[PDB]
């Protein structure tokens, strides 16, 4: 629904210079926003044995 | 002043209404400075059915000194025709401006609820403009953050005095405790300013 | 005309399908345009299956043949659940140009009967009641009993749309056919007259008994 | 008997509740599915007119006790997949007991049919 | 790929890409209604601020 | 002329139907009573239908005074519960409103379909509005996207507004003239484009509906919207090469080829789209094909998909091992349809599909592995994690031989 919702995003806040309505930005920068890449990390002792048993 | 303004309509209105959308911004700030007196000048009706889309169409402007000077362009506005005509006419269209993605625009409309509060009186400011502006707290944004922080603090005297403590000081109380330095400094400010 | 019914677009289709239907009289016992109703009646595009159901009551007043070839499909439409209500209207009509054969008449007064009794709205009633009369106006065999049936809804059925469509339909057979009707058939239609409350319907039964009189 | 006065009473049926099954469902449940003339005409109202929640609740209440006609049912069934705003332009879903039920159902018409 | 095709997006449909459809029908929309006293040139941002690194900064 | 067809007679029951049901001269239906049968807090839709069920009887110059009436008071409808008889019959009554006036009365609709959440802006649009940016239409509120009446009311304002915006542009230029001609084309053409985009998104369930697949309003608005898209290629085949070069979800695919039987023309430009040098446009290409193939068995399809199968080995010796995986792992189920399409296809599939796992085992060999699939090398069907992409499209092909050969013996 990235249309659909880009779609939406064009509802004209203002009517417009002329009663014409243009998209306020020149384009966008790579694809869009970066994802958060969010990290993870197990528990510490699990961690300590299983390099205690390899 | 020469001419009158029946005649400023008939030949001179087409060509500035022109020039509202010209490329180079001094001249689109000259036509705003020039707003207020031809608006003195004309009634709601003409005003309404030719140039309130002009005022309303400078709020997005790339130029961030158009868009200041049409918020500023707005208060003299509301002062001339009103605050029914803004209701009306003015605020929907401010509105719609908190919901947008840019970050610029939804400034933009702390700017002008800081510039029309003044004018529009308690109630409208209490129950039209104030939600508005609480929940935009909630922005990821910190630059939207603290300006909402300022906005609270500058349209605090002509708001309500009974929705301070129970609406606006929580919104401050949690923007006291924000991540951003700023946020912190504006909202700590304006907790000392409401007293 | 007939190459365009071969196309994908429904509404071309439909087009077709009607002026097929406008050119029946010149060609009744068509082949293909008859394949072409059949195939067209069954589609899933609403706007054809409406042109399929006006060309097929053009075909089935024309040609025989269609009739009696379409009858069975229009009565497993008609009776097939899958089918909505409106286009069990449309539907209904179809089965007044079922008079070309005696064997061909009993068996829609047939399916007619089915549908009075089993479709009882005021819309599938009336339809069903209009399409009857108007059958046994044109195979005049089962015409008593037609305006039997007309003045048994007459008198019984207490809606004053179904007795107004039973009105305009016996005025329609006094028109017609006024030589058939019965003295007993008079008798009813007076006592019903005699009896009613309202006055339009009674206006209507004195305007049948006005048109029988001369 | 309700002889002439049923089609009247139809008709306020269908102009009162707007669903057919709306309010009071099991009185509704029993006049499409039971040991009825006006049947049909309110088995294709239904069908043609009940919200698809509704339809999928009776299909399921239908499935799981002989309390309901097999050949209405099976009717009901097929009209449901044969839906036309179905196939608009121009194959269902069912559970172990559901289709348990199911053959039953179609075993339950045969038997009555016999041969 | 080929280094002549430039892609004329205002002037051909097939250049832009689903991601960029809206937006860029917004301004092909703009660019043609909006010249009223203005420029009907092709797409900007491309044929021009694209200029070749020699010619950038040729005063 | 669907605008037009409606209007032709069909039985005569319309006419009979209102020459028996509204002579009772009961005119008390007017259009206040029907605003105040919208109105009330405590709604109640048997009243709604006691007067908008006999308005269907009306004539189409005696409907109008009703149209702001059912135009304004429906977004009500929207609301849950609303019975499927009061959207059909307003359906209905909207038809018979857009034979008679539909510019007014689309204008009105669009102004009355907003999504209201910040309705002090009520956006009023006007007819120039509209004419300038058609896909005003699809702002509607997010539930006319599954009320199939009221989603057919907005494909037709769609429809209008396409062809309206296209006379608006065709008028704007001639004015403004004392190329451009190309220019505009252009815009037609995206704005086409963007429209059918749209709607196939609209197709496409929501994460919400993604929390029977047949029987539900998402398939009635599907139907809705593929007959409307059949309309359009219809009138513009070159609509339907631009989508298809532009692309859509891949989810949509078997839903737009069954329900379209205008995509039998795509298999004229599938040998134009194969040859583009977007992976993307290529493995588009590859899907399309496969689902036409399954539902149109015929002599060029076959010879369509052996070009494809073609240009899938030529390229399996083109692209590099990221751009092996990224080509591979969407086109390798496409396969089976071929398969299953096209028998005298089982010795090309079945040598490309041995090459590319050989391939695939040899760079699976080249580094260490996780899960190392060279030495299982007996599995069983293993019917169903961050792995490795060579790993990962291993298993795939395995996965495709096991669908290709269950099929030949099942």
């Amino acid at each position: 629904a990235s249309l659909l919702d880009t779609n939406r995003r064009h509802t004209a806040a203002v009517p417009g210079p002329g009663g014409i309505w243009s998209v306020f930005h020149a384009g966008v920068i790579g694809r869009g926003l970066k994802p958060p890449k969010f990290v993870q990390s197990r528990n510490q002792q699990e961690v300590i044995y299983n390099t205690q048993s390899l | 002043e020469v001419i009158g303004i029946r005649q400023l309509s008939q030949s001179l209105l087409p060509a500035i209404v022109e020039l509202a959308e010209d490329a180079k911004w001094r001249v689109r700030l000259a036509i705003i400075e020039y707003m207020p007196l031809l608006a003195g000048q004309l009634g709601v009706e003409f005003f309404d059915e030719k140039l309130n889309s002009l005022c309303m169409a400078w709020l997005v402007d790339h130029v961030y000194a158009i868009r200041e000077a049409a918020t500023s362009n707005l208060k003299k506005l509301v002062e001339k025709f009103g605050k029914e005509w803004a209701h009306a006419t003015i605020i929907p269209k401010v509105l719609a401006m908190s919901g947008d993605p840019n970050y610029l625009h939804r400034m933009t409309t702390l700017f002008c609820i800081n510039v029309l509060s003044e004018v529009c009186g308690q109630d409208i400011t209490t129950k039209h403009m104030l939600p508005t502006v609480l929940r935009m707290a909630g922005d990821p944004v910190a630059n939207v953050r603290f300006n909402v922080a300022k906005s609270l603090q500058k349209i605090g005297p002509i708001l309500d005095n009974s929705t301070l403590q129970s609406e606006v000081k929580p919104i401050l109380e949690k923007l006291t405790q924000d991540q951003d330095v700023d946020v912190k400094y504006f909202a700590q400010e304006a907790l000392t300013v409401l007293s | 005309i007939f190459s365009v019914i071969h196309s994908n677009d429904p509404v071309a289709r439909a087009i077709t399908l009607r002026m097929l239907g406008s050119l029946a009289s010149i060609i009744p016992e068509r082949k293909n345009a008859h394949h072409s109703i059949r195939q067209s009646l069954d589609s899933h595009d609403n706007v054809e299956v409406e042109a399929a159901v006006f060309a097929a009551a053009n075909f089935s007043a024309q040609s025989k043949d269609f009739a009696v070839g379409i009858c069975n499909k229009i009565s497993e439409m008609i009776q097939g659940l899958a089918t909505p209500v409106d286009l069990k209207l449309k539907l209904i009509p179809i089965l007044q140009h079922m008079h070309h054969d005696a064997i061909l008449a009993s068996s829609a007064r047939q399916l007619l009967q089915q549908l009075v009794t089993s479709y009882p709205s005021t819309k599938m009633v009336i339809v069903s009641l209009h399409t009857f009369t108007l059958l046994a106006a044109s195979s005049l065999v089962d015409t008593p009993k037609q305006i039997q049936l007309l003045l048994q809804y007459l008198k019984n059925d207490p809606r004053k749309a179904v007795k107004r469509l039973a009105i305009q339909d016996l005025k329609l057979l006094a028109n017609k056919t006024p030589h058939t009707w019965s003295r007993e058939n008079i008798q009813a239609l007076c006592e019903c007259a005699l009896q009613t409350p309202y006055d339009s319907l009674k206006l209507g039964m004195l305007s049948v008994l006005s048109t029988l009189s001369g | 008997r309700l002889g002439p006065s049923s089609g009247l009473l139809v008709d306020w049926l269908e102009m009162l509740d707007p669903e057919v099954v709306s309010s009071c469902p099991d009185l509704q449940l029993r006049l499409l599915f039971s040991r009825p003339s006006f049947r049909p005409y309110l088995l294709t109202l239904f069908t043609h007119q009940s919200s698809w929640p509704t339809l999928h609740q009776c299909i399921r209440v239908l499935l799981g006790e002989q309390r309901f006609d097999p050949s209405a049912s099976l009717d009901f069934l097929w009209a449901c997949i044969h839906v036309p705003r179905i196939w608009q332009g121009r194959v269902l879903r069912v559970q172990g007991p559901e289709l348990i039920s199911l053959v039953e159902l179609i075993l339950a018409e045969a038997e009555t049919r016999s041969q | 790929l080929n280094k002549d095709l430039k892609p004329q997006t205002f002037r051909n449909a097939y250049d832009i890409p689903r991601r960029n459809l809206l937006d860029h029908l917004t301004r092909m929309r703009s660019n043609l209604l909006k010249s009223t006293r203005r420029f009907l040139k092709g797409q900007d941002e491309d044929q021009v601020h694209s200029v070749p690194i020699a010619q950038m900064g040729n005063y | 002329v669907d605008d037009w067809i409606c209007e032709e007679e069909i039985t005569g029951t319309d006419a009979l139907l209102r020459r028996m049901l509204l002579t009772n001269n009961a005119k008390n239906h007017s259009p206040k009573q029907l605003q105040e049968a919208f109105s009330a807090v405590p709604v109640n839709n048997t009243q709604v239908m006691q007067i908008i069920e006999h308005l269907t009887l009306l004539s189409a110059s005696e409907l109008i005074p009703y149209a702001e009436v059912l135009t304004s008071n429906m977004s009500q409808l929207l609301n849950s519960g609303v019975p499927r008889r009061i959207l059909q019959t307003v359906n209905k009554l909207w038809m018979v409103l857009n034979t008679v006036m539909p510019r007014r009365l689309w204008v009105m609709t669009v102004n009355a379909l907003q999504p209201s959440i910040k309705f002090v802006r009520q956006q009023k649009y006007t007819q120039n509005d509209l004419m300038i940016d058609p896909l005003i239409v699809l702002r509607c509120d997010q539930r006319v996207h599954r009320c199939p009446p009221l989603m057919d009311i907005t494909l037709h304002m769609l429809n209008g507004y396409l062809l309206a915006s296209k006379a608006y542009l065709s008028a704007h230029l001639k004015e403004t003239e004392q190329t451009r001609e190309e220019l505009k084309n252009a815009l037609l053409a995206a704005q086409d484009s963007a429209a059918v985009q749209i709607l196939l998104e609209i197709c496409l369930p929501t994460e919400e509906e993604k929390a029977d697949n047949l029987l539900c309003n998402l398939r009635e608005v599907q139907c809705l919207i593929c007959c409307l898209l059949h309309q359009m290629y219809i009138a513009d085949p070159n609509i339907a090469k631009l989508v298809h070069f532009q692309g859509y979800p891949c989810e949509l695919l078997p839903l737009t080829v069954a329900g379209i039987p205008s995509m039998h023309i795509c298999l004229d430009f599938i040998p134009e789209l194969i040859a583009q040098p977007e992976l993307e446009k290529q493995i588009f290409a590859i899907q399309l094909l496969s689902h036409l193939c399954i539902q149109y068995a015929l002599p060029k399809s076959l010879s369509v998909a052996r070009l494809a199968v073609n240009v899938m080995g030529t390229l399996l010796t083109v692209l590099t091992q990221a751009k092996r995986y990224a080509f591979f792992m969407p086109t390798l189920p496409s396969l089976v349809s071929f398969c299953r399409a096209f028998p005298p296809l089982y010795e090309d599939i079945m040598s490309l599909l041995i090459q590319i796992g050989q391939v695939c085992a040899s760079d699976v060999a080249t580094q260490t592995r996780d899960i190392d699939p060279i030495i299982t090398r007996l599995q069983q069907i293993k019917e169903k994690g961050s792995m490795d992409p060579d790993v990962q499209l291993c298993h795939c092909i395995e996965r495709t031989v096991i669908e290709i050969i269950n099929m030949s013996v099942s």
